[PDB]
């Protein structure tokens, strides 16, 4: 993956969850929705210049990486700013 | 590179091997993004 040993080496790999008992996805929105609004905006405009900025490099860490893709997806949601059926457009 | 309140963001949820589910695309989410979407 000499895309990411260039560009993003430091990617972290995400918790373990037990989904014996535990859902991922329940996890992601609990994860995500119980952090303060203000949060889910800043990483959102934030990360939203550094995509404008650098769309391929964004775009193709989405690609690889999923956690980020659903994880700016559930920040969407979450706000209001996008619905599950803004989002299958996406799929 | 990447901020570092992304890195901390990525690994805050379940491994990237717990989302293969029904996924998006990267693609079409950045030019989503840049363009079509405006953070409130």
């Amino acid at each position: 993956a000499n895309f990411l040993s260039q560009k993003f080496p430091e990617l972290p790999s995400g918790i373990d969850v037990n989904i014996n008992m535990t859902t991922p996805a329940m996890m992601i929105s609990s994860e995500l929705a119980k952090k303060p609004k203000e949060v889910q905006l800043k990483f959102l405009q934030k990360f939203q210049e550094w995509t404008r900025a650098h769309p391929e490099d964004a775009a193709s860490l989405l690609e690889l990486c999923p956690q980020l893709s659903f994880v700016t997806a559930e920040l969407l949601l979450t706000n209001g700013i996008c619905k599950v059926d803004d989002l299958i457009p996406l799929a | 590179e990447l901020p570092t309140e992304v890195l901390d963001l990525l690994s805050v949820i379940p491994k990237r091997q717990y989302f293969n589910t029904n996924l998006l695309d990267a693609q079409k989410l950045v030019n989503f993004l840049n363009d079509q979407v405006e953070i409130p």
